[PDB]
């Protein structure tokens, strides 16, 4: 296999963290989403209560949708970045990323953008 | 030096307070955003007004805003 597997997000969300665009929780993500700082959308499925993914929900709708699901918030920490490195490879205390904002983007096109792009386009 | 005289009155710092952090916005029935309070003139919305009785004020700004909404 020589496809994404839904990692054309995942690289985008370290490259945020690498230089400083990430609204990390969900009042970060809020504010993003309120005016222009806030570009790309992900949540967590695994929401308790609900309530909050339905605000997150809201705050996409607003005027343009950014939103994609993928996966839990547990993976999406790892793959970014949520620990003090420990080792090689991993081995991090393990905690939810929680609901995930995009700013700056920094890197440009790649696999990154045709999955957003087609979901965007229906 | 000389012995400490201690006159008591020990005060502490404010320690936050963790709190139930989001309350102030909601969902109808999906399709419907809806918020509670209103939003910050002088700096773009993310900021709510802090509402008391004929008195408003924002985080962002710190403390500088005065007129009732
Ligand atoms: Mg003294
Ligand atoms: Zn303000």
């Amino acid at each position: 296999a020589e496809l994404t597997i839904e990692d054309a997000l995942k690289v985008v969300l370290r490259t945020s963290l690498v230089h400083d665009g990430l609204a990390r929780g969900l009042r970060e993500s809020a504010k993003a989403l309120t005016r222009g700082e806030g570009q790309l959308a992900v949540l967590v499925e695994s929401v308790t209560e609900e309530a909050i993914s339905k605000l997150v929900q809201g705050l996409a709708t607003e005027n343009n949708v950014p939103l994609i699901k993928v996966a839990d918030a547990k993976q999406l920490g790892e793959w970014a970045g949520l620990g003090k490195i420990d080792r090689d490879g991993n081995a991090r205390k393990v905690v939810g990323a929680s609901v995930v904002v995009v700013k700056n983007w920094g890197a440009d096109t790649q696999e990154r953008e045709i999955l957003l792009e087609h979901f965007s386009q229906q | 030096k000389k012995v400490y005289t201690t006159p008591k009155k020990i005060r502490h710092k404010h320690k936050k307070v963790k709190l139930a952090v989001l309350n102030y916005y909601k969902v109808d029935d999906e399709g419907k955003v809806a918020k509670l309070r209103k939003e910050c003139p002088n700096c773009g919305p993310g900021i709510f007004l802090a509402n008391h009785g004929d008195r408003f004020y924002c985080g962002k700004c710190h403390s500088t805003f005065a007129t009732q909404k």
